[PDB]
RNA sequence: GUGAACAGCCUCUAGUUGAUAGAAUAAUGUAGAUAAGGGAAGUCGGCAAAAUAGAUCCGUAACUUCGGGAUAAGGAUUGGC
RNA sequence: GUGAUUUCGAUUAACGAGAUUCCCACUGUCCCUAUCUA
RNA sequence: GAAUGUUACCGCAAUAGUAAUUGAACUUAGUACGAGAGGAACAGUUCAUUCGGAUAAUUGGUUUUUGCGGCUGUCUGAUCAGGCAUUGCCGCGAAGCUACCAUCCGCUGGAUUAUGGCUGAACGCCUCUAAGUCAGAAUCCAUGCUAGAACGCGGUGAUUUC
RNA sequence: UGUACAACGGGGUAUUGUAAGCAGUAGAGUAGCCUUGUUGUUACGAUCUGCUGAGAUUAAGCCUUUGUUGUCUGAUUUGU
């Protein structure tokens, strides 16, 4: 078996699911679900459509290069059966996640720095503007 | 699998009734392949014969060289634009209908097949499998 | 049109489909019972590697569609004996277990909530000081009876489902005397007994159910809802409840159940013994369904192939499911903005 | 084509059964029959743990 | 043919793929080989010194947590007057 | 108002809210639609549906009673700012 | 009595809820059905 | 669906129906057989055809989920949010339904026919037949599968306080 | 009068495709001003960008639930 990953949204492909398609010139498109499917069919971009991956790491919602992420790749060149070295593997897959996910929560964390600034600013600008339903709050308490 | 076929062939779903036609992807100077009747086609009535990837048709040529027309010949299919499950697990589709000439002992008329041949028809005919430069 | 050994097409009678036939007997062999009882909990797929000489498949890996019916050990609460008459096989007498559950005490009722439940509590009587009638009826059943038939009920109560009320069943019990089949009842009476300890991997077993119903449809009459007898269904895994890394093989290493994301769609999640079946079987989801052991010793290579698994597909089929745990979906959308 | 209930492959069926898988057969049943004795027990345990 | 008459006869024997494999272990011969985990393919991230290299990946994530690479008031006023201008917000909107 | 327009569609003044009601939603029927691959292989018979369609620019055959054929055929374009 | 006109009994542009054989395009007519609304 | 005291559960099986089908491939084998040219089958395996019974994990189709989004015209002062256009039109679309457009499953004992025999008279030879008897067809009856006599039957539970 | 049921709510699981509002020195340009530029200035401006895989919907025949609120009953008939 293989995990493919999807031509248009890089969701990935797992045994059975979604379509390939065959161009004439001999590459195979695998699609994990028919929207993707029918969306390459009508020949949208999928680094224009927000929802894909391409999109993300085009326009900077995450990271595109990455000491975890070049860690996987499709080796050509195979190695010899060693119990060791699987295990090792084995180990290291784990390991990586985990590094990747405490990175990529930093890489968001520090896109979405500002936000609470924004809100102060807003609220404060709403509630200057707006003397006149303290009254009726005040009021009311 | 009727005369010149390697082994059993599983059940794909069809594609290409009779009264069709498909590109002609050999070099033997046929443009198309018209579909007049399918070889190992199991009867039902009112049903059109139908043939999928790996069959073996007979077709004319419709448009191609005056030689090549006229006369109904074997051919083979080897490319489908209906989708079918391939047995590891998935439904794939190629881009037009495709079939190549051959004679009635499986050997191709032509020299070279373009554009991928399905990897059920190169596994069922080894001519097919000898002339394909592109097995998907 | 149609197969004409399936008339008349109307409704089957009952919703849990009847064993008309169980295995020939052999009584050398050990005490053994013939079916078990399970509810039809959805389908997925799997990814087998295959070994199977002289196929194009051979030493190839096949995704094949099965069906997962989730399997509770049954109680085993009675025993009756069937004594041979020249009219056909006629049941002499019916032992029960001194004590039953509500679950199967709900069976005898149509308002359970209104009743004084009295049932079975005179029964309960017998067993008192001697326990003399009990083993009266006991020693009937061993010395008429040519058949024993164990009564079985299911623990619904372990399931998903909303239906508090037990379903109760015969179960032949082959090998061994009859004598011996009484002392194994006897013995079992309200005990349980495990999917395990009936069926086993790659075995070859049989799907009894009621088929899904339609209605009236165009002659013109009832569809579906027929009892159906569907033979030769290979058994791909024996799951265990308490198991975790149900749906792990040896070839995934992710540790995950059987349920899929989500979990089945209109019946909830697996938390019990289950049996995994090539294919499908009659029947929809919620149904119960009776599996039988063949009734003939089977003479396929497919009887005898071992099924090596390789994956188990747990996405969710409640849309087209690209994620086999939420962690991986997790992982791979990344961080949210309730997450922060 | 030889059919079902045709004699010969009847009889062929019949000598191929009676050998290597009538022997996966009883083995099989060996087997569930032994983790069956092993459910009594520990059944059994579970009782004799309630009254200790 | 020799072995397979012997064992089964064709079409019915089943040969051992993984009985010609040249290892440095004779008993890894009959091992399954994982490919999925969490997602992942194995084979992806199966290579020679993968412990040097997850390694050096480990020495450069010490050195980011200890520049602290992992880790309510405004001017004027304190963190309750800046709470009480967002609820006053949130009630305004409200 | 849209629009070439007494078209179709929506609105103002005026008028009406009349048609036995309620509960369900099987097949069938009638009306209206969609559909993989193939594309008349269907049928006495392309019956019916589908496809085409406004306007601007280019471009237009045989034949002709020289008036036509003709919107022949065949291409490009159309929003917002 | 014949029914435009012209040319050589034949011929004829334009037009037709007139008749016949095909072509492109199109398609649930069909292979072979399936689903949705009232 | 009334009636067989009531009510409930688990069963039996009279009778009725009945279903599977055909082709190929591997091996046997380049063997038997044959100057050659050519060239089988049984036992053991694996697929497919037609037909049938199911099924919805996956792929495909379908959308009043009017679920999400988009568009024209008009109307509600504008925005927001919406109404109408007989499902206004468009893209995607879960669930459900569903497709040789998808997947799975479809057996084994007796008795026989033609025929080949054993013993054996009639008929001091002989004879498969006369008495008797052994094998043997996709045939027949069973096994199995579906319904269950609403005037066929059994086992078992509970049976009212004024 | 319960590991009871229901209505809401919560969490999953899915579908769509990035809400309303605000901000920007992004935007074909046009006009106004004058500290006539080498990121001089102002008004309008389809669209773009950020807050924002957001927002909306999610059982009606999806799954789950240490929450909130409530409900727990009328009528008829049956005996060997
Ligand atoms: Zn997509």
């Amino acid at each position: 078996m293989r995990i493919y990953q999807c031509h248009f949204c890089s969701s990935p492909c797992y045994p059975g699911h979604g379509i390939m398609f065959v161009r004439n010139d001999a590459k195979e498109f695998r699609f994990c679900r028919s929207k993707c499917h029918k969306a390459f069919k009508q020949r949208r971009n999928p680094r224009k459509l927000k929802w894909t991956k391409a999109f993300r790491k085009a326009a900077g919602k995450e990271l595109a290069v990455d000491s975890t992420l070049t860690f996987a790749q499709r080796r050509n060149v195979p190695v010899r059966y060693n119990r060791e070295l699987v295990a090792t593997t084995l180990k290291a897959m784990a390991r990586i996640e985990e590094i990747r996910q405490k990175r990529e929560r930093a890489f968001y964390k520090n896109r979405m720095r500002g936000n609470k600034e924004k809100d102060f600013l807003r609220d404060k600008k709403l509630v200057e503007s707006n003397p006149e339903l303290l009254r009726i709050r005040e009021v009311e308490i | 699998s009727g005369n010149g076929a390697q082994g059993t062939k599983f059940r794909i779903s069809l594609g290409l009734p009779v009264g069709a036609i498909m590109n002609c992807a050999d070099n033997s100077g046929a443009r198309n392949l018209y579909i007049i009747a399918v070889k190992g086609s199991g009867s039902r009535l009112n049903r059109l014969p139908a043939a999928s990837l790996g069959d073996m048709v007979m077709a004319t040529v419709k448009k191609g060289k005056p030689e090549l027309r006229k006369k109904v010949m074997p051919a083979i299919v080897v490319r489908q634009a209906k989708s079918w499950r391939r047995r590891d697990g998935v439904f794939l589709y190629f881009e037009d209908n495709a079939g190549v000439i051959a004679n009635p002992k499986g050997e191709m008329k032509g020299s070279a097949i373009t554009g991928p041949v399905g990897k059920e028809c190169a596994d069922l005919w080894p001519r097919v499998a000898s002339n394909s430069g592109v097995v998907v | 049109h149609g197969h004409l050994g399936f008339l008349p097409r109307k409704r089957a009678a009952s919703i849990r489909a009847r064993v008309k036939a169980f295995p020939k007997d052999d009584r050398s062999k050990p005490v053994a019972l013939t079916s078990f009882l399970g509810y039809k909990a959805g389908m997925t797929t799997i990814v087998r590697d295959l070994d199977r000489p002289g196929s194009k498949f051979h030493k190839r890996e096949v995704v094949e569609a099965v069906t997962v019916v989730d399997t509770p050990p049954v109680v085993v609460v009675g025993v009756v004996g069937y004594v041979e008459t020249p009219r056909g096989l006629r049941s002499l007498t019916t032992v029960w277990a001194e004590h039953l559950s509500d679950e199967v005490k709900r069976r005898f009722y149509k308002n359970w909530y209104k009743s004084k439940k009295k049932a079975f509590t005179k029964y309960s009587a017998k067993y008192a000081q001697d326990g003399a009638g009990i083993e009266r009826e006991l020693a009937r059943i061993k010395k008429y009876a040519s058949v024993v038939r164990v009564l079985v009920h299911t623990q619904i109560r372990k399931t998903p489902l909303a239906q508090k009320k037990a379903h109760l069943a015969e179960i032949q019990l082959n090998g061994g005397s009859i004598s011996e089949k009484v002392d194994w009842a006897r013995e079992h009476f309200e005990k349980t007994v495990a999917v395990d300890s009936v069926f086993e991997q790659n075995e070859m077993i049989d799907a009894i159910a009621v088929t899904k119903g339609h209605g009236f449809e165009g002659r013109a009459g009832q569809r579906g809802y027929h009892s159906r007898t569907s033979i030769n269904h290979k058994i791909y895994r024996v799951g265990k409840g308490d198991d975790e890394a149900n749906g792990a093989t040896s070839f995934d290493r992710t540790k995950k159940t059987i349920t899929p994301m989500g979990g089945f769609v209109h019946y909830g999640e697996i938390k019990n013994d289950f049996i995994m079946v090539k294919g499908c079987i009659p029947g929809n989801r919620k149904r119960i369904v009776t599996l039988r052991k063949s009734l003939y010793t089977n003479t396929s290579r497919k009887a005898l192939e071992e099924v090596s698994l390789k994956w188990i597909d747990t996405a969710s089929k409640f849309g087209k499911g690209r994620f086999q745990t939420p962690a991986e979906k997790h992982a791979f959308m990344g961080t949210l903005k309730k997450d922060l | 084509a030889k059919s079902l209930r045709a004699s010969s492959h009847l009889n062929a069926k019949s000598v191929k059964r009676r050998g290597v898988f009538q022997k996966a057969v009883d083995a099989r049943e060996q087997r569930i029959s032994d983790k069956l004795k092993e459910d009594l027990l520990k059944q059994k345990l579970e009782d004799l743990k309630k009254k200790e | 043919r020799d072995i397979e008459a012997e064992n089964g006869g064709a079409g019915v024997f089943n040969v051992n793929l993984k009985d010609k494999y040249l290892l440095e272990d004779d008993e890894w011969k009959n091992d399954i080989m994982p490919e999925i985990l969490d997602g992942k393919n194995v084979y992806d991230f199966l290579d020679p010194e993968i412990a040097a290299k997850l390694q050096a990946l480990e020495e450069e994530e010490e050195k980011l947590e200890n520049e602290g690479f992992y880790n309510e008031i405004y001017d004027g006023f304190e963190a309750s007057e800046v709470d009480d201008i967002k609820e006053k917000a949130a009630w305004i909107r409200n």
